């Protein structure tokens, strides 16, 4: 129950949330991104993903 | 106390028999954590006795559960009492109310 | 470099409790992180003095009433953990309480000590309904941080203590809640540094600036271990 | 390995009876006192049993000469 | 009548404040519902049941 | 008398040995798990929240 | 005062970026203390150099597209903001870059001097799809400290520059990943006590060790304010 409530909250999509469009080289500086409070967790960015 | 309650703890508590209910109405003369005293008013004096009553508490005591009982005081010195009024909080009471 | 450094410029005393105290300049994001990390410090690792063991005479254990006496034991030790008491000189203090008389009883009662403070005489401690009747009581008061329960003091010392020993639970921290808030700081060349206001609120016994001062000495001491430690 | 037991069945052909063949080791390695083919790495006995036969040194075909030829050695000294 | 008694205590009609979490000290994303609730001590110990 | 000795043997004694976990009433095989056991300061059995 | 100091148990390196530190023990509750300070010192406050702007010949914004590349100019964006480059003796680096034939260019191929170390020349740029075309452009290398993407910096640069500057987020911090986790010390008498282990990722320039370090360092000499 928490760990998909979470899951779920964590992937998903707003439509003006904050840093949209905004390409990223990795899930990392996504992460880092975050933390710093730079980006909303639901953002509809272009990731390079290997 | 509940912050938020229904309005009948006031009733529970003094029908549980926990509470040291004033039978007459008095002006409180001396307590102790053991002992309340009133000296009841000239209109519930029966003129053949002295009209004094005594309310000994009961002080921590084995439950059936193994839980404890007391009560303690929650009245002062020289203050006004009525009938049918509390005077000492049960084991889980707080002036009158019960508080679980 | 470009860096600029906090500095402790205001030191506002709402009361005797309640304090506000600034910092400034702080750089972009070091607000919060100073903030956070002061009030995670100081929530948990101010030293202090609480009351620690009480002596009654004519009291065996606290599950006991003494006549004339308005209340429980119990109630006796719980009012006595609520006592701010300040030491200067040294870290174990033992207080002395004699009253006889019909009345509230406070901590002005207790025979004061050159190197004792009390923070609050008004606090009561004691309802005293006989005339006859007198309390004497011997107050033990160290010093130390964090919580302790009743359990390791009695656990860490092995000699055996008479009975009458009342031994209460001692919370050492004299902080009760602080709180901050990050606002921008007045450069005129530099419209984007930010200033750090830390809300503090405890008893006495502390200074606030002192407070943030041995927060900062123990911040510094932790990160020791990191600056040249790999 | 320690946690999981994968590799050890294809080393085994059954799950049934990699027990049996780590309890029959670990007997004469903990009370035999035998020095293990594996090394030791601050594990217990009954687990450096289970990581050897994840490295396979062992095997119930092999598991029975090295136990008759140190007997036979034994009745030849003592004849 | 609970909402105009927020109202009367200087308190956000919609119940929920924001909080800030106390390891990392940040605000939470969403407004969390905290008031105060009147919790029970059962009978079932763990010490009678250890 | 609890010496620090006995838990300075406790802490590798129960390493590697796995211990088993029932809940009344087991209906399934499922019901009966190994652990590898941790020692906690307290009073309760700590469950890992997946199982 | 009688607080208990940590003994730094070792140091795991996976690679010359990847490592992992491991603090042990650790006084109760200091361990996410710490641990977020030194998160947010790494991740808002470590000096660095990063490209911050390319020019580009032959192309006017970012949806235009260069003929004779294999891919887009946003990838061409993104290779160049991953990118580690260490500037020592000044602070403003403008490099040039010109290159053709047939294979995919790297940043070996930019004109170098002394001053300026690329830890990986084989990183790659982009893909060349023919000998005829031939790609050259000039980028900009500043000395800065924390992060600052391209939405933030077209408002703060007011001037009009002329049209085909490309603008590239600024990663001047060293470090492309920073965890912490806590768990429970061991202390036979102190079983209440934990302790921290720090994940870090880096890119090329810098030892990850040495990240920590740095930040201790810099936060030291700010508290230093305090300590007498």
């Amino acid at each position: 129950q928490d760990v998909v409530l979470g899951l779920y909250y964590m992937t998903r999509d707003c439509v003006n949330a904050k840093g949209e469009g905004m390409v990223l080289t990795g899930p990392k500086e996504a992460e880092r991104l975050y933390r710093s409070g730079l980006a909303s967790l639901h953002a509809r960015v272009k990731v390079r993903i290997t | 106390k509940p912050l938020v309650g229904t309005g009948m703890e006031r009733a529970v508590a003094v029908d549980s028999g926990v509470t040291a209910v004033a039978k007459r109405g008095g002006v409180v003369q001396y307590v102790d954590a053991s002992r309340i005293v009133i000296k009841v008013n000239e209109d519930e004096m029966y003129p053949g006795e002295a009209g004094i009553d005594i309310y000994n508490l009961t002080k921590y005591t084995r439950s059936n559960q193994n839980t404890c009982i007391n009560q303690m005081p929650c009245v002062s010195l020289g203050e006004p009492v009525e009938r049918g009024d509390v005077l000492a909080d049960g084991p889980s009471t707080d002036l009158g109310e019960l508080a679980l | 470099t470009e860096f600029l450094k906090p500095r402790l410029v205001d030191i506002e005393q709402v009361s005797s409790t309640h304090a506000k105290v600034t910092l400034e300049p702080l750089e972009r994001g070091f607000g919060h992180t100073l903030g956070n990390a002061l009030r995670r410090i100081l929530l948990s690792s101010m030293p202090g003095c609480a009351v620690t063991e009480v002596e009654i005479d004519g009291v065996l254990h606290e599950y006991s009433t003494k006549e004339g006496v308005q209340e429980d034991i119990l109630e006796i030790l719980l009012n006595l953990k609520g006592l701010a008491v300040r030491v200067q000189g040294k870290d174990e203090v033992i207080l002395t309480l004699n009253k006889s008389g019909i009345g509230p009883v406070t901590a002005a009662d207790i025979t004061h000590d050159g190197d004792v403070e009390i923070v609050k005489p008004q606090h009561v401690i004691c309802h005293l309904t006989d005339e006859n009747a007198s309390i004497s009581m011997r107050i033990k008061v160290q010093r130390g941080r964090g919580y302790v329960p009743a359990s390791t003091r009695i656990h860490s010392e092995e000699d055996e203590r008479p009975i009458g020993r009342l031994l209460v639970d001692a919370c050492y921290s004299p902080v009760e809640r602080i709180a901050y808030n990050v606002e921008a700081a007045r450069v005129e060349q530099r419209t984007d540094l930010d200033k750090l206001v830390i809300e503090m609120e405890t008893n006495g016994t502390i200074d606030p600036e002192e407070a943030i001062r041995r927060a900062a000495t123990i911040l510094a001491e932790q990160l020791e271990a990191f600056v040249d430690l790999r | 390995a320690r946690v999981t037991v994968q590799d050890a069945v294809e080393k085994i052909g059954n799950r049934f009876d990699l027990v049996l063949v780590a309890a029959r080791r670990a007997r004469q390695m903990q009370v035999g006192g035998k020095d293990p083919l594996v090394p030791e790495e601050n594990d217990k006995t009954t687990v450096i049993a289970l990581r050897e036969i994840e490295e396979g040194l062992i095997n119930n075909q092999i598991l029975d000469v090295r136990e008759r030829q140190e007997q036979q050695e034994q009745e030849a000294a003592e004849l | 009548e609970i909402k105009e008694l927020l109202k009367l205590g200087d308190l956000p009609t919609s119940g929920q404040i924001r909080l800030y979490d106390g390891r990392t000290g940040e605000q939470f994303e969403r407004p969390v519902t905290v008031g105060y609730m009147y919790m029970l001590k059962l009978n079932h110990l763990v010490d009678d049941k250890m | 008398r609890e010496e620090a000795v006995v838990w300075d043997i406790l802490d590798e004694v129960i390493r590697e040995h796995p211990v088993l976990l029932n809940r009344a009433p087991t209906l399934h095989r499922l019901g009966i798990q190994a652990f590898e056991p941790v020692l906690i300061e307290g009073k309760a059995i700590q469950l890992h929240p997946l199982v």
